[PDB]
RNA sequence: GUUAAUGUAGCUUAAAUUAUCAAAGCAAGGCACUGAAAAUGCCUAGAUGAGCCUCACAGCUCCAUUAACACCA
RNA sequence: UUAAUUUAUUAAUGCAAACACCUGCAUUAAAAAUUUCGGUUGGGGCGACCUCGGAGCAGAACCCAACCUCCGAGCAGUACAUGCUAAGACUUCACCAGUCAAAGCGAACCUCAAUUGAUCCA
RNA sequence: GCCUGUUUACCAAAAACAUCACCUCUAGCAUCACCAGUAUUAGAGGCACCGCCUGCCCAGUGACACAUGUUUAACGGCCGCGGUACCCUAACCGUGCAAAGGUAGCAUAAUCACUUGUUCCUUAAAUAGGGACCUGUAUGAAUGGCUCCACGAGGGUUCAGCUG
């Protein structure tokens, strides 16, 4: 039913955070904390995790 | 258009027995005497055994000179394990 | 163990060799085989089954006069002797041998075919097609080892480049040289086949002993094999 | 075809060891009923349970066969139904009959095609 | 443990003790809490703190590690940079 | 005895909500007339009785129905 | 044995190597080898059951058994600061786990009773 | 159970095992078993003389052949559901499922239960014995089926005798 995506930030790179969504609709693109540059970036789904 | 029709009956096992009246909806009692009466054949060969298997394509008999009931699907889903809900022709139509 | 087989005679003689039985025993003293065992006692008469050899300081074909046609114990084919020039052998006599006989051993190929009696030895290279033929040799010169039990026989089907095919009697073709030597006729003591044992005691006087108690469940091996007949057996 | 009943009364119901099928159990056991009708003779055991809840229970299911042939006789719903299921039984090997002639029709028919 | 070996006859130490607890030499036992870093995508950020701690032990759990340790690993270590060296004195304790 | 399964139009399976077409029976509709091919409708208390919502669905009140365990001393 | 683990073992095939046998490596056989055959249970088997939560028994701090009585759970939804730190407490009668949390830093102008799984390892 | 034989030495001698006979399978061959043998032979098995016979089934598992086939005297298996049959009698018709649906024979048996089946003989009286009938819903054909001759320290029944 949901899937367990891991999000890769797009500025001050190398940070992810893993959250959840569902199977069907769309890659997801969120304005996240990013505690690498102390900011607010974009950041972009690349994989999924599990299929939980 | 010369005779289609009879798609997707759940037939129980893939056998000249119930590919046969499942289409020509009829039972299993006559098609044992048309069995044992030198009819029933097969792809225009003769079927002396009413438990030989039938794949896509493989063209029933009977000879009422026939009607046949030809095969192409395997339906790949499930309908309470008499799982062959197979599409199939039917006729009443001449032949050669 | 200490076991010395009794097969130790190096020479060729007419007579009877006291034997032992093996109790289906090996030299280590453990049975190999099942069912053996006990049986009357038994002497052996020594077999010439290379039945066409010329004696020394001779050759050629020769002819030999049957002496005697006498029941052997350790075949089921029955025994000859016969005698030709100054030497006595067993040979194993074929279906209607009497005393009296002069049987032929011939070493001749031909130009043609003989029309040869029921009991004389030829290669079969001397032979016409479908003769029935016994102890059959797979090599020139190297002793009969083929159809020699009773009453058995092998039509000789046809003959090749070089070469002569028989049928032994398993239905089995085997093809052999031209020029290795097999005897006409069928073997002796047909009806052997129609026997009668009779009684369990007559089983083990022929040293049999009976089989195991032990209730076995038939495998896969059990059916009614209908197999294709083997392909022919070449021996050149 | 209804087996006809049998009255609450008139019954004498012994209750004895039995046969003993079994180690200790079953010698020392009041299992065995002996449910008798007093207006027939018809006398009926059981040891088909280790219980009397069962055995008597069903003791009492013999019984009302058993004397249904005698207010009925040969003409009773215990026997329809022995007349009416080995009536099948000449519906069975007459039907086996029709089928193995027709088996060497189709047998002889075979392997005479060349 | 192995009370006495069979080459010196000595103590031994359980190495599947050292390999996860932290002993400071005032006589505590440091431990990291388990599941720390499992099934992270189900827990809360209050309880993904607690579990990154680094947790002092029982008073019977010290004295369970204090018999499977030899005498070694009760010492004083006085390394270059330890990032526990402020921890292996015991101050202010009235007991 | 005890769980355990099962129930389909007149005839066979379906359908995991909403109920189908496949035969048979009403005829008419291509065809000279019969045969399909069509184009209809048709017949299921979904074997019960209560309604928890809104239920062949999810469960007893249920009726018949078949399997299977009721043992050791 | 159609339990798990093996194929050393002989026997076949295959590839190497040597210029068929011997050797090494693979597969497929048979023959075997080693090991186990959970627990609760109004005796054991059979049935059922095993972890977590709510209600009753257990009336009012806490606790409280039962092959005791009745309901559930093995998710979903919304965020995306569901960032970071840290006084003091709670605690399922131990441990392990599990809870709540002021302030502070950075920002802003979680819902739900349970909704679960340690270590080693990958 | 065909027979004579064999067996748990020290609780079972038997209906068990063997056994002639019958069939299936494997093997085309020499110098230590088989064998100084050669397919009418040898080895591995099943069943049990003879007489009369051994029905259907190769889907599975096996084995053999890769002509996806052959094979049951290989392992084994040989169903049911509805329902008109009337001196208690023509499914006389519809079907489901399977590889095939149990044939001949025999039969309350050493054959689940019911079970002391029902009935006739035998007895003063019979849960015993014997002859019949019969679904036997769990009979049945080399797991061999059924007759039958002799034989058995087998297991039941019995006439006459005879005896503490
Ligand atoms: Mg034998
Ligand atoms: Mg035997
Ligand atoms: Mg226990
Ligand atoms: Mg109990
Ligand atoms: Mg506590
Ligand atoms: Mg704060
Ligand atoms: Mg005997
Ligand atoms: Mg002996
Ligand atoms: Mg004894
Ligand atoms: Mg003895
Ligand atoms: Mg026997
Ligand atoms: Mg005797």
């Amino acid at each position: 039913k949901n899937i367990l995506v891991r999000m890769v930030s797009e500025a001050g790179t190398g940070f992810c955070f893993n959250t959840k969504r569902n199977r069907l609709r769309e890659k997801l693109t969120l304005l996240h904390y990013d505690p690498v540059v102390k900011q607010r970036v974009l950041f972009v789904e690349k994989k999924k995790i599990r299929s939980l | 258009v010369k005779n289609y029709k009879d798609l997707e009956k759940a037939v129980q096992s893939f056998r000249y027995d119930v590919v046969l009246k499942t289409g020509l909806d009829i039972g299993r009692n006559k098609v044992e005497d048309a069995f044992y009466k030198g009819e029933l054949r097969l792809n225009e060969e003769k079927l002396w055994k009413k438990s030989r298997t039938v794949k896509v394509g493989d063209t029933l008999d009977l000879l009422i000179t026939v009607m046949r009931i030809l095969l192409k699907k395997v339906f790949e889903e499930k309908t309470e394990s008499e799982k062959y809900r197979v599409v199939l022709r039917r006729w009443k139509s001449l032949k050669l | 163990a200490n076991f010395v087989s009794w097969k130790s005679r190096t020479k060729y003689t007419i007579t009877p060799v006291k034997m032992r039985k093996s109790g289906g025993r090996d030299h280590t003293g453990r049975i190999r085989v099942h069912g053996i065992g006990g049986g009357h006692k038994q002497r052996y008469r020594m077999i010439d089954f290379l039945r066409f050899r010329p004696e020394e300081t001779k050759s050629g074909p020769f002819e030999e006069k049957v002496i005697q046609v006498r029941y052997d114990p350790c075949r089921s084919a029955d025994i000859a002797l016969v005698a030709g020039g100054s030497r006595k052998r067993w040979i194993i006599a074929t279906e209607n041998m009497q005393a009296g006989d002069t049987i032929l051993n011939s070493n001749h190929i031909g130009r043609m075919a003989v029309a040869a009696r029921e009991g004389d030895a030829h290669p079969l290279g001397a032979l016409p097609v479908g003769t029935l033929i016994n102890n059959v040799e797979s090599e020139p010169g190297r002793g009969a080892q083929y159809i020699r039990a009773a009453g058995t026989c092998g039509v000789l089907l046809r003959k090749v480049n070089g070469t002569a095919i028989i049928q032994l009697p398993s239905k089995r073709q085997m093809q052999v040289l031209e020029t290795c030597v097999a005897t006409v006729g069928r073997v002796s003591n047909v009806d052997h086949n129609k026997r009668v044992i009779g009684k369990a005691g007559r089983n083990r006087w022929l040293g049999k002993r009976p089989n195991s108690g032990r209730w076995h469940r038939k495998g896969g091996w059990a059916g009614r094999k209908i197999r294709p007949l083997p392909p022919m057996k070449s021996y050149v | 075809p209804a087996l006809l009943s049998l009255d609450e009364n008139e019954l004498e119901e012994q209750f004895v060891k039995g046969h003993g099928p079994g180690g200790q159990a079953t010698n020392k056991t009041s299992n065995c009923v002996v449910l008798k009708h007093i207006p027939s003779g018809i006398v009926v055991k059981c040891h088909q349970t280790r219980s009397v809840d069962q055995n008597r229970k069903l003791a009492r299911k013999i019984l009302q066969e058993k004397v249904d042939v005698f207010y009925n006789g040969e003409n009773s719903p215990v026997h329809k139904e022995k007349r009416e299921a080995a009536k099948k039984k000449q519906e069975r090997k007459k039907r086996a009959k029709e089928t193995l002639e027709k088996k060497k029709l189709l047998k002889e028919l075979w392997e005479s095609s060349k | 443990l192995t009370y006495f070996s069979a080459r010196k006859g000595k103590r031994k130490t359980v190495k599947a003790v050292i390999d996860r607890f932290l002993r400071l030499h005032c006589g505590l036992w440091v431990r990291r809490k388990a599941g720390y870093k499992k099934k992270l995508w189900k827990k809360t950020p209050a309880r993904k703190k607690r579990l990154r701690e680094f947790v002092f032990c029982n008073k019977t759990q010290s004295k369970l590690l204090d018999k499977m340790t030899t005498s070694f690993w009760k010492r004083r270590n006085w390394y270059v940079d330890d990032p526990y060296q402020k921890y292996h004195d015991r101050t202010n304790l009235k007991v």
